[PDB]
C-alpha cells in the first residue's frame, strides 16, 4: 500500500529467512550492543582465509534492522573483510548524511530514506556496527 | 469530553495550556501517549519561569543586593511548596536534579556514614527501573553490602504474597528501596503492606511515576525517603526533589560537596550547614525549582483530586480497550492497581516498527524498548505466548489526555495489524 | 560615547536592549549589576528559544522514535556539539553535568573507584580555591586516602610563578592537579600552560567556572585532561553545567551516577556501560538546559566571543584603576594583567554586608558580600590586611552587559559610603 | 531606613566585647551569616546568667543584635532567655509574637522588611539557643 519509511524493497528484505540461524563450529561469533532499544543481532561466520563464505544470524529485530541485515549479508558473502569494512564504512557514511560511493553499496542505497529518520539509524547500522567490531 | 470529572468547557481550558498539542503530524493531531517518560510543559507555567529567569533573577543564599533576595525568596518558598505537597517538613526536602541522582545520593550516603556495610542487605524488586537497580547493584561491588530482590511473576506483577514470602527469606534487609510505581506494569505497589512487614528497615520509595497522579503524605505512608522529578509532574528538567525524615538526615553524611553545604572550612578539615542546605552543594537548579513550586500551584489550583480521578478512568478505558484486542499481550496487574499505563507487544510485530507506524501514520506518541527495566524483560519473557521481542511497547496517560486519544491509538493499532499480516 | 574601543554605540545599545533585568529601578536608581561572578543576567532572544523548545519540541530523549523525542533528541545532541566546538574538542568528550560542583566531585570520586586516585597519591590544589575545587577533596581524602596539599599564595591572595616552581620541589610528581583557571576572589587569571609543563605527568582539572564565560579556551592548546564549567555563569540557563575529558581518560573512568541511559547491557547481578558520552549521563539530563546553554553560545558567538574578552578587559582595567584611585579601600589579587572580571575589596571601617547593603538600597548596585565560597583564603587575605579585617570581603564583577558608568555608579557609592555611614 | 540611630548605637558599643577566660559555656556561632562571626562566653551560677561576653566581626545588624541581646539577658535565667529568643525568632518571621517579653528588642522589627538580613540580626540568638541547650 503507500508508506512512508517502509518502502517495498525494505518490506521484501524483512521478511527473508535465507539468513536466519547459527553456524555449528564458527570461525566468529559477535553479539551486537544493546545501543538500539532492543534490535539484537548475534552474527555467525565461516571465513575460508581472508574471505568471507557464509553468515547467519539470530535476534528479536525491528523491520529496518532486520532489513538492514538481510542485505547486509547478501551484500558481503564472498568478499574480503576489507571488500567488506569499506562497505561498512560507506554504508554508516550515507546514514550519517556524509559522502560516500554508491556502487561499493550497490542495493544497500534503498535504504537512503531511513537517513531521514534520526531515531531509526540505530536500527539500520546495529548489523554493520557490528560487523565492524566483529572483524578488528 | 466523555469525561465523569472535567465539564466540556474546564477540559477544553486545560488542554489549551499545553501548546504542544497544536501540533500536527502528516495531517494529523499530536496524540501524546509517552507522559511515563516526561510529560509536555504548561504555557502558564514557563512564562512564569520567564519572568523568573528576566527579571528577578541571581544567584542565592549568599548576597543582600535587591535580586539575590527576591530570587532566595522565591527559591525557599519553592522548597515550601514541594513540602506541603508531600506533607512534609520544609527542612526535610532536598532540591536535586532528578530521581536518578536522588537515589544515588541515597546508595552512596548510606554507606558512606555506616548504615548500609558489608554484612547487610539491599531488598528491592524485580520491577525496578534501572535508577533504582543498577546503582545498588554496582555500589555493591565497591562498598560489600548484599542486593536481593522481591520477586515478580509471569506478568511482572509483585504479589502480596511474594512480598510476604519474601520476609521469611529476608526477615532483617537494613535498606529496602521499592517503587511506588512501576513504570513498565503500571502497578502501583502496596507501600503500607510493604511499610509494616519491613518495619525496621530504611524504606525508599521511587516516587517519580506515582507522585505526578496520585497524592503522597509521607508522614501517613511513613516512608524514610521518597524521590521524584519534576519534568514527569509537568515541571521543568533538571530538577528533583528528595524527601527524608529529618532524623535520619541529619546522621548522612552529604553525597556532594561544596559552596552552600559547608558551615566551616579549612585547608584540612570540613563542617556542614544544617538542613536542608547540607545536601545542596552549588548553585542549584534555581529557576527549575521556582518553575517547579508553579506547576505545584497549577496542578493544585485544578485539584489535584481531580487529576488522580481524571487519570484513573483514562487508564480504566485505556485498560479496557486493549485488553478488547485479540491480536495484543498486555503486561502487569489488570486489576485495580494498574495505573496510568500499559505494556503491551503485538502479535508478530516488534515494539519499535509498532511505535513509528503509531507516529508517523497516526500522530501517536509511545515507547519502544525495554523501559529502562531490561532485567523484567527476562520476566515477561517467560510469561510470554507469543514470540517475545525483548521488549514492548508503552502506552501512558495523563492530565491533557482523553478517551478520543486513547481511541484513536486503538486505531492505529488495528491498522498495524494488517500492514505487517 | 558610551566609551568602548570594542562595540560602537548602535551595537552596544543592541547588546543592553537583551537584558530586561537593566530596565530594573531599585528606589529610583536603574540596576546597576556588578554581581556577574556569582551568576549572570539573561539574554530575551535565548530564554524565548528556551521556552519555544519546552512547548513546541520537548520529549525524553535517545530511547524512543515519536516526532518529539527525535526532535529533542537532535536539539540535545547539536547541544553537545556547540559546546564542543567551544572549548575546540570533540562531541564525545562532552558530559552534561548539574553544573561546576558536580563535575569536580565527578572526578574525585571516579577519579578513586577507577584506581587511578590511589591511596597515598597526593592531589595538589591551590590555596585561591573555590569551595567546589577543595571541600570534594578534603573530606574525601578521609575516605579514599590520598593526600591534600597546597600551592601557596602570597599576602594579597596572589599565586606567583616562584610558588609553583617551588611546589614542584616539595611534590614533584602528584598524581592529579586541580587548579582554578581563575580565582573567583583575587580575579587572577592562572597561568596554566606554566602549570600543564611543570606538572607534565599529573591528571591535570582545571576549575574553568569565571574562566570561561569571558576567555576563549581550546582545551587541545592548554593540554588540560579535564576542565568543568557552569552555564549560569556564561548568560546560561541553572542546572547545567559541563565536563570535557579526554577521550583517552574518559575511556578508563569508572561513571560516576547509575541508572538509565549510560548502561548498555542490565542484569540482575551485573551491569555493563554505554558509549561515551552516554556513559557518564545517568538518567534524564537537563534537556532543556543544554538546548539552552548551546543557543547561549550561539547568542555569544553571534557577538563576536573575541569582543566579549576585549570588552571584560577593558571594563576589567577600568574598574581595577578606580577603585585603586580610592584611599580608604583595601583591594586584594594581582595588580596587573593576570586581573579580570572581578575585585575583592574592603571599605576601611565598615562591614561588606553593610557596604553591599547600602550600594543596593541607595544605588542599586548589586555586589557580593562574605567569604564568595573561599573561607580558606579569607585566612591569607586576613595576613595581609593593614586594616581590621572582617574575616570577608565586598565583590564588584564586571561582565558584557556592563559600561564605564556602572563602574562610576559603584565608586560614588563607595565614596558615599565612606563619608556617611558611622 | 534599616540604619536607626538606636541600631548604629548598638553596633559601636563596647562594654561586652571579650573573651571570658575559664568560661563556664563557650559556644562558637555557625556561619549561617556569612562572616558574620559571634563566639560567645558564658558565666552562670545556676540558672541565672552572670555575665556574658562575645568577640566576632561583623555587620552593624549583627553586632547591634547581639550587644542587646546580650544587655537584655545578663542577670536574666537561662529558661527565660530561651522564650526570649523564641520571641525575638517569632518578630522575624512575621509571626505572632507580642512585645512584653522583648522590650527593645523591638526597634530591631523594621530589619523583617529586608530578607537578607534578617540572617544578621538571628544569628547571636541562634548561637544563644544552641549554648542553652
Ligand atoms: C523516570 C523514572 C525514573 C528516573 O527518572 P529521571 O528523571 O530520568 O531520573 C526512575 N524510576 C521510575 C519508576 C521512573 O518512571
Ligand atoms: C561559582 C564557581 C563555582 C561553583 O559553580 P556552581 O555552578 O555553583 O556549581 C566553582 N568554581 C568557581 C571558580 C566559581 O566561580
Ligand atoms: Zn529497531
Ligand atoms: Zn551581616
Amino acid at each position: 500500500g503507500s508508506h512512508m519509511i517502509y518502502s517495498e524493497f525494505i518490506m521484501d528484505y524483512s521478511k527473508l529467512k535465507k539468513f536466519h540461524g547459527k553456524i555449528e563450529n564458527a570461525h566468529k561469533v559477535e553479539e551486537g550492543k544493546n545501543l538500539s532499544c532492543g534490535d539484537e543481532v548475534t552474527l555467525y561466520f565461516l571465513f575460508d582465509g581472508d574471505k568471507i563464505v557464509d553468515v547467519k544470524f539470530e535476534g528479536h529485530g525491528c523491520a529496518i534492522s532486520q532489513a538492514s541485515t538481510n542485505v547486509m549479508i547478501e551484500q558481503i558473502i564472498g568478499k574480503t573483510k576489507q571488500e567488506a569494512l569499506e562497505m561498512m564504512k560507506n554504508a554508516e557514511n550515507m546514514m550519517l548524511g556524509k559522502e560516500f560511493d554508491e556502487n561499493v553499496l550497490g542495493p544497500i542505497i534503498n535504504f537512503y530514506d531511513v537517513k531521514n529518520y534520526p531515531m531509526r539509524v540505530k536500527c539500520f547500522l546495529l548489523p554493520w556496527k557490528t560487523l565492524e567490531i566483529a572483524l578488528k | 469530553m466523555r469525561s465523569t470529572v472535567f465539564s466540556d468547557e474546564e477540559f477544553s481550558n486545560i488542554l489549551n495550556d499545553f501548546p504542544a498539542l497544536k501540533r500536527n503530524i502528516n495531517g494529523k493531531r499530536l496524540v501524546y501517549l509517552d507522559n511515563a517518560a516526561s510529560t509536555l510543559k504548561c504555557k502558564s507555567v514557563i512564562e512564569k519561569m520567564t519572568d523568573f529567569y528576566l527579571y528577578h533573577y541571581s544567584n542565592i543564599h549568599r548576597a543582600v543586593h535587591t535580586l539575590a533576595s527576591e530570587a532566595t525568596v522565591a527559591y525557599e518558598q519553592a522548597r515550601e511548596k514541594v513540602a506541603n505537597f508531600l506533607n512534609a517538613s520544609s527542612e526535610e526536602i532536598i532540591f536535586t536534579s532528578g530521581t536518578t541522582m536522588g537515589i544515588n545520593f541515597l546508595v552512596n550516603s548510606l554507606a558512606k556514614s555506616g548504615i548500609l556495610k558489608t554484612e547487610d542487605t539491599v531488598l528491592i524488586s524485580q520491577v525496578e527501573h534501572h535508577a533504582n537497580l543498577v546503582p545498588w547493584v554496582r555500589l555493591s561491588k565497591f562498598y560489600g553490602f548484599k542486593v536481593a530482590y522481591i520477586t515478580a511473576d509471569e506478568k511482572g506483577v509483585i504479589t502480596n504474597e511474594s512480598i510476604l514470602k519474601t520476609k521469611e527469606s529476608i526477615p532483617n534487609p537494613k535498606v529496602v528501596s521499592i517503587t511506588g510505581q512501576s513504570n513498565v506494569t503500571g502497578q502501583e505497589m502496596p507501600i503500607e503492606l510493604i511499610r509494616e512487614t519491613f518495619k525496621n528497615a530504611t524504606l525508599i520509595v521511587d516516587g517519580a511515576q506515582l507522585v505526578p497522579h496520585k497524592k503522597v503524605d509521607v508522614k501517613k505512608l511513613d516512608v524514610d525517603f521518597l524521590v521524584f522529578s519534576g519534568h514527569k509532574i509537568l515541571g521543568p528538567t533538571g530538577i528533583g526533589v528528595l524527601y527524608g525524615k529529618k532524623a535520619l538526615l541529619e546522621q548522612l553524611e552529604p553525597f556532594l560537596y561544596g559552596g552552600e553545604m559547608i558551615d566551616k572550612v579549612t585547608f584540612e578539615d570540613v563542617t556542614f550547614n544544617v538542613l536542608p542546605y547540607r545536601f545542596e552543594a552549588g548553585t542549584q537548579h534555581i529557576t527549575g525549582a521556582v518553575g517547579l513550586g508553579y506547576t505545584i500551584d497549577y496542578l493544585e489550583s485544578i485539584g489535584f483530586e481531580k487529576v488522580e480521578k481524571h487519570v484513573e478512568e483514562l487508564s480504566n478505558y485505556l485498560l479496557e480497550k486493549m485488553m478488547e484486542l485479540d491480536f495484543v499481550e498486555v503486561y502487569g496487574p489488570i486489576d485495580s492497581s494498574h495505573k496510568s499505563l500499559v505494556s503491551f507487544n503485538v502479535k508478530g510485530v516488534h515494539p519499535h516498527d509498532v511505535s513509528h507506524i503509531l507516529d508517523e501514520n497516526f500522530g501517536v506518541a509511545t515507547r519502544s524498548g525495554h523501559h529502562c527495566a531490561q532485567p523484567l524483560m527476562g520476566v515477561l519473557a517467560k510469561g510470554s505466548k507469543i514470540d517475545f521481542p525483548n521488549s514492548t511497547v508503552r502506552a501512558s496517560v495523563y492530565l491533557y489526555n482523553t478517551k478520543e486519544d486513547i481511541d484513536v491509538l486503538i486505531e492505529g493499532l488495528k491498522y498495524i495489524r494488517r500492514w505487517f499480516e
